[PDB]
């Protein structure tokens, strides 16, 4: 049994992708990816695993290190297996599009190897649902949801009381980091939304 | 990040636009990738980053959405109490608990490979220890656990017919992302997506808090706690990374705030001095705002009124009024290596020494570094993303505010000094360093202009391209990584958007870039924009290649 893939571009080369089910769907639109960005997404890739200094050297073990101890694969992994099956198939579909692709490159590496390989020296990889999960992982979660610096303000708090003394300490704090400041200009008016809680 | 959008009552020749400006800093191969998914309950067209499945900036249609990051405050420290020997045995909930441990090999190119040991607690993975006390932070995160659920709400608000569908979606969405929504009909939307944290009552979010377990999350909050609305009285909304609602609460960084100077002003001031505003005036916005010094609103006025009274021929006036004149917008010179007007050398000089003489002054060393940038801290390559007013130049504005901020100033930022003696002061310092630096005709003053750079290294400082495989623009704009127009019509949808360099990073092994390598470099920089086609029948004569699948399953 087989399903049937169309893969159109357009003038400035966008793909626009037509499959009858959600895993054909994903997997021609891995598959468009594998073709136009080939060497970003592997990077990308070992950028959100912390597999860097794999093909780039010492430089880079800081920041594998980092990389993998602010994460937990095991959560990863189970939760992706809680995922609906038709949700599955969006990652694995999209992972099975990018191996599809590697697999032409090795058919005739002369012609479709991104240069970048033959430059760095290494090999485009093995896809999965779990490295397409990190991806969005590594550089949307880890981007916009994981900032803090709470440790360095109970250094800043520390400092403060130590200069001006608990009290003023503390005052100064909360002059300069603030929990909210009321004239914050704001997206909703307060009459439609003012935050409780 | 910033977006706008306007609905019935404020589009013109539309019935609701939308304009995004998702920023990340600007890369080469694209941040982005455009991609059009028909079939199977999809129907959209838009480019995301990093080619995810979720589509982030596109339209399906009937609704087309958008987003800038939230900032809210869903990520916690927990100060881990460890036993004082077995520092990975912790107290909680009256056990003696035993860490989670992991252990991880890294290759390394060229060395043996090494492997290290990660912790994890009930809490969160442990960040950092503390030996002398014996403490083990934990960072617990209010989406940890929901990582996937969030990707595929994510992919799920895309097929969205309407404010309640997407509603379902935005709810399961747990990071800290604002969303943005118009429709075929005329409504926009928005609503500020996340879990947070309903913490013990006088839990400080901005500190560590004892990881025992008294202090533990009650659980999380819900959803009707999250800032939203639907067709806002305004008959517009807009977001450049500002505070959503009223006395909402900020992530806790020190370096980002939520005060009475907010850029969002250059967004709001543009859109209110139209009546209704065509796709065409919105883009201009884009335009204006990507070009403004955010700075120049916000402190001439307290500039003007220090040296009223100082003639015509002071120093420090002949500064002041060269920015009275001005209208904010830069331009780059005809060499295109500098500005045509000096303002923001002006402002950037003025602010690093008000700041040096206020927050440098009274927060002690090393924190006083957090606060004495200007925010023009510019490159080779230029600013690796957005531009704003820093946290020290929007805490100098608190304080300049004096009774008109609602802040109270428990440390005077001035150290008793009048305000308008360092404004003059400062000012007259300004002068003469760029007295100094640009030569004694201020007419022939050439300030340098801050360029921008499409890097070979990722946001992560991971080569992602060959060493200067990269682009540069001579003109810096303040503008998303790549923008999006959609416009709901009486016809259906017009869209467009524009992703630089281009749709492709190949480079053959003979070292052929692809023919959309960098079809889309000039269109950036000059402001253009190609179509974004959803249907069949209106991409049909632009296609240039089409691809047959036929996959064993
Ligand atoms: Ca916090």
């Amino acid at each position: 049994q087989s399903t049937q893939i169309k893969i159109e571009r357009d003038n400035y080369g966008v793909p626009h992708i037509y499959a009858n089910d959600t895993y054909s769907l994903f997997y021609g639109y891995g598959y468009a990816v594998a073709q136009d960005r080939l060497f970003q997404m592997e990077m990308a890739k070992r950028s959100t695993q912390g597999t860097v200094s794999e093909v780039f050297g010492k430089d880079y073990i800081s920041f594998d290190k980092e990389i993998r101890n602010n994460y937990w694969p095991d959560s990863i992994h189970k939760q992706i297996n809680q995922l609906p099956s038709q949700e599955q198939d969006i990652l694995r579909g999209y992972a099975d599009g990018m191996n599809a692709w590697i697999k032409q490159i090795n058919t005739k590496p002369d012609d479709l190897m991104p240069k970048q390989f033959i430059d760095y020296d290494f090999l485009p990889s093995q896809w999965t649902s779990f490295d397409v999960a990190m991806i969005m992982v590594g550089t949307l979660a880890n981007r916009f949801s994981d900032m803090n610096s709470e440790i360095d303000n109970l250094a800043l708090l520390t400092a403060l009381k130590d200069k001006y003394g608990e009290q003023l300490g503390v005052e100064f704090f909360n002059q300069i980091n603030w929990l909210n400041n009321p004239n914050a200009p704001t997206t909703i008016s307060s009459e439609e939304f003012t935050y409780s809680d | 990040s910033n977006v706008w959008l306007v609905g019935k009552t404020k589009a013109s020749g539309a019935k609701a636009i939308l304009l995004n400006g998702p920023q990340f800093g600007w890369f080469n191969p694209a941040y982005t990738y455009g991609i059009g998914l028909h079939g199977a309950g999809f129907n959209i067209v838009g480019n995301t980053p990093f080619a995810y499945p979720a589509i982030l900036f596109g339209h399906n249609g009937h609704v087309s959405w958008g987003s800038t990051a939230g900032f809210g405050d869903g990520v916690d420290i927990f100060a881990e109490q460890v036993s004082p020997e077995d520092p990975n045995s912790y107290l909680h909930q009256g056990q003696w608990k035993k860490m989670l441990s992991r252990q991880e090999t890294l290759n390394v190119k060229g060395e043996q490979p090494i492997t290290f040991e990660i912790y994890r607690t009930v809490h969160g993975n442990v960040v950092k220890r503390d030996k002398t006390t014996h403490t083990a932070y934990s960072k617990a995160r209010a989406w940890d656990g929901k990582e996937l659920t969030s990707l595929m709400a994510w992919v799920k608000q895309g097929q969205a017919q309407n404010w309640q569908q997407w509603l379902d979606q935005a709810q399961n969405q747990a990071l800290t992302i604002n969303w943005y929504y118009a429709d075929k009909d005329g409504n926009i939307g928005y609503v500020h997506t996340g879990h947070y944290p309903d913490r013990q009552i006088n839990h400080d979010p901005r500190l560590p808090v004892s990881g025992t377990g008294e202090w533990d999350w009650k659980g999380i909050q819900p959803f009707a706690n999250n800032p939203k609305v639907y067709n806002p009285k305004s008959g517009y909304i807009a977001n450049w990374n500002n505070s959503p609602a009223k006395n909402y609460p900020a992530s806790d960084l020190f370096a980002f705030l939520w005060g009475s100077a907010d850029r969002v002003k250059e967004i709001d001031n543009r859109i209110e001095a139209y009546d209704k505003l065509t796709a065409d005036d919105m883009w201009a916005i884009l335009q204006q705002t990507s070009r403004v010094d955010l700075n120049h609103r916000l402190f001439t006025p307290f500039l003007t009124q220090a040296t009223q009274g100082l003639p015509s021929n002071d120093n420090s006036v002949k500064l002041v009024s060269m920015l009275q004149q001005w209208d904010g917008i830069n331009q780059l010179s005809s060499d295109g290596k500098h500005y045509i007007h000096p303002g923001s050398a002006i402002l950037d000089i003025w602010l690093k020494e008000m700041l040096k003489a206020t927050l440098g002054q009274t927060v002690p060393a090393p924190f006083d570094k957090w606060y004495l940038a200007s925010g023009y801290e510019t490159t080779q390559e230029g600013p690796t993303g957005s531009l704003n007013i820093s946290t020290g130049a929007k805490l100098l504005y608190e304080s300049l505010l004096e009774d008109k901020s609602p802040i109270s100033q428990s440390i005077d930022l001035f150290s008793g000094q009048p305000q308008n003696d360092v404004i003059r002061k400062t000012l007259n310092t300004t002068y003469q360093k760029m007295i100094e630096k640009y030569g004694d005709n201020p007419a022939n003053w050439q300030t340098p202009a801050t360029a921008l750079t499409f890097r070979e290294n990722n946001f992560f400082g991971i080569p992602q391209a060959l060493p200067q495989e990269n682009f540069h623009q001579n003109e810096y704009h303040n503008r998303g990584t790549e923008n999006d127009l959609i416009v709901f019509t009486e016809e259906g949808v017009s869209a467009w958007d524009v992703v630089a360099p281009g749709q492709s990073g190949f480079i053959s092994p003979q070292g052929k870039p692809s023919p959309h390598y960098q079809d889309q470099l000039s269109l950036y920089q000059q402001f253009g924009k190609k179509p974004l086609w959803l249907n069949s029948e209106d991409v049909a004569p632009y296609i240039e290649s089409t691809e047959t699948l036929i996959i064993e399953r």
